[PDB]
């Protein structure tokens, strides 16, 4: 009913990696599957496909370096990535092919191919101002982390409307920063607790920052 | 090695319009093109497969035709949840190819932004850096001018900004400009202002603070 | 004493679909394979065992002549060591094949206006064929975990698809009739 991908992360140029795509209603060993990647802010690139019968095909860009395979015993499709280069950085999607039409798509995992090393972020509060009625804005600044992604939520999920988690900007540091904001009623500030749950999986960084006046 | 070329790269139309994306193949692909929608940050949706056939569950306003080389994808009645990049995809020849992609933007009435300024955290100042954040919270169009006044001096070269993509129901944008400066520089001056200029603003609004 | 009946298999009025390809056995005869070679009307006349010109110069125990229709785009796959929908689920030549693969347009004959859907190919298959295997079953393909109960629907697919052979198709998407002669006492030349 779904395709759940994992295994992407930070790898050294020339390094190795293997992605996982585990399925819920499809049967990988009986079904057509292909891997499709997207470098940041760029187009899509079909990479590899595996047929129901087992025959495999690759785009010349990744041939001889990547290898597509599946394990029926775990109902999971893998993509082995050897000899990685920088241009291999991007989001990697697995898809079920309805015999050449990729109809159901996984949500993707990020393979970042860089020599730099992992930095967890600092979470600072963006605190409300001094009309006791109306709407005030607050937020959390997630400064100086690497590599991407970071996932920000508010009050563990209880607060979703009005949240704007901005896209990260790569600092002159070479690190990343984003900051997410939420608009709440001005009369909530004294009583209601607001906490941004920052999570930076590449570094086992979980922060809960309570935002207060 | 079949090259798929869509147009336009960028496209702006207001709600309910008829929107039309073409995609031409270098060689012959018969009906084996299909059409994808990729909402920002999610994966692509299959909309139309085999050049013209509507995928189970897709709205009827989406349609495409073509066979051989020249293909047309059409949205009949533009809706707010349709902001996305749309890609055509050739699939029958080995190297599978996509088109360039078509960024679709909803055109909308003017919406003036709600502006908020945020001083640096006392926790951050302990590290040696102080970052002042300014927010435009819901505006149309994307074009806005954000000026940082520290004391009464315009500041250039130390701010970065980012924009959300269009909101999927109200078609608005939100922008955050972030003034970065050192703990030393921060405590040298006192009046910190953020001046926002926008289409829908009768005159620039400033949101400022003093230290304390 | 009498000629091998190749006009029956080459010049025949209808051809098989590739998934249910026809095979003509040929023994007790003598023919030159040069009414074939010097026809100059063939898009493919890819041979593996022997050279096409020097062919009516030799004898074999048995010879088979398989015949089907595929897309010209796909004649590529009718050769030992190929992979693809057709080499995997429809017609597969063995790695030690000794014989010739012959093909020609068919857009005059096998193309109907608006689409001749008679010609089919096997699209789904749990595992792909052994050399010279013929699988004409039409059971619903179970792509999901839910059993299919013979009813076609999601993850439950009809294994055959129909060529929409149209006269306006590019030549890759045009019908091509194909004859595969394989050789292993009774044929000569």
């Amino acid at each position: 009913v779904q395709l759940v991908e994992s295994g992407g992360g930070l790898v050294q140029p020339g390094g190795s990696l293997r992605l996982s795509c585990a399925a819920s209603e499809f049967i990988v060993s009986r079904n057509y599957m292909s891997w499709v990647r997207q470098a940041p802010g760029k187009g899509l690139e079909w990479v590899s496909v595996i047929y129901s019968g087992g025959s495999t095909f690759y785009a010349d860009s990744v041939k001889g370096r990547f290898t597509i395979s599946r394990d029926n015993s775990k109902n999971t499709l893998y993509l082995q990535m050897n000899s990685l280069r920088a241009e291999d950085t991007g989001v990697y999607y697995c898809a079920r092919d309805r015999g050449l039409v990729s109809d159901y798509w996984g949500q993707g995992t990020l393979v970042t191919v860089s020599s730099a090393s992992t930095k967890g972020p600092s979470v600072f509060p963006l605190a409300p101002s001094s009309t006791s009625g109306g709407t005030a804005a607050l937020g959390c600044l997630v400064k100086d982390y690497f590599p991407e992604p970071v996932t920000v939520s508010w009050n563990s999920g209880a607060l979703t409307s009005g949240v704007h988690t901005f896209p990260a900007v790569l600092q002159s540091s070479g690190l990343y920063s984003l900051s997410s904001v939420v608009t709440v009623p001005s009369s909530s500030l004294g009583t209601q607790t607001y906490i941004c749950n920052v999570n930076h999986k590449p570094s086992n960084t979980k922060v809960d920052k309570k935002v207060e006046p | 090695d079949i090259q798929m070329t869509q147009s336009p790269s960028s496209l702006s139309a207001s709600v309910g319009d008829r929107v039309t994306i073409t995609c031409q193949a270098s060689q012959d692909i018969n009906k084996y093109l299909n059409w994808y929608q990729q909402k920002p940050g999610k994966a692509p949706k299959l909309l139309i497969f085999d050049a013209s056939h509507l995928e189970t569950g897709v709205p009827s306003r989406f349609s495409a035709s073509g066979s051989g080389t020249d293909f047309t994808f059409t949205i009949s009645s533009l809706q707010p949840e349709d902001i996305a990049t749309y890609y055509c995809h050739q699939y029958d020849n080995l190297p599978r190819t996509f088109g360039q992609g078509t960024r679709l933007e909803i055109k909308r009435t003017v919406a003036a932004p709600s502006v908020f300024i945020f001083p640096p955290s006392d926790e951050q100042l302990k590290s040696g850096t102080a970052s002042v954040v300014c927010l435009l919270n819901n505006f149309y169009p994307r074009e806005a001018k954000v000026q940082w006044k520290v004391d009464n001096a315009l500041q250039s070269g130390n701010s970065q900004e980012s924009v959300t993509e269009q909101d999927s129901k109200d078609s608005t944008y939100s922008l955050s400009s972030t003034l970065t400066l050192s703990k030393a520089d921060y405590e040298k001056h006192k009046v910190y202002a953020c001046e926002v200029t926008h289409q829908g603003l009768s005159s620039p609004v400033t949101k400022s603070f003093n230290r304390g | 004493t009498n000629l091998c009946p190749f006009g029956e298999v080459f010049n025949a009025t209808r051809f098989a679909s590739v998934y249910a390809w026809n095979r003509k056995r040929i023994s007790n005869c003598v023919a030159d394979y040069s009414v074939l070679y010097n026809s100059a009307s063939f898009s493919t006349f890819k041979c593996y065992g022997v050279s096409p010109t020097k062919l009516n110069d030799l004898c074999f125990t048995n010879v088979y002549a398989d015949s089907f229709v595929i897309r010209g785009d796909e004649v590529r796959q009718i050769a030992p060591g190929q992979t693809g929908k057709i080499a995997d689920y429809n017609y597969k030549l063995p790695d030690d094949f000794t014989g010739c693969v012959i093909a020609w347009n068919s857009n005059n004959l096998d193309s109907k206006v608006g689409g001749n859907y008679n010609y089919l190919y096997r699209l789904f298959r749990k595992s792909n064929l052994k050399p010279f295997e013929r699988d004409i079953s039409t059971e619903i393909y179970q792509a999901g975990s839910t059993p299919c109960n013979g009813v076609e629907g999601f993850n439950c697919y009809f294994p055959l698809q129909s060529y929409g052979f149209q006269p306006t198709n590019g030549v890759g998407y045009q019908p091509y009739r194909v004859v595969v002669l394989s050789f292993e006492a009774t044929v000569c030349g």
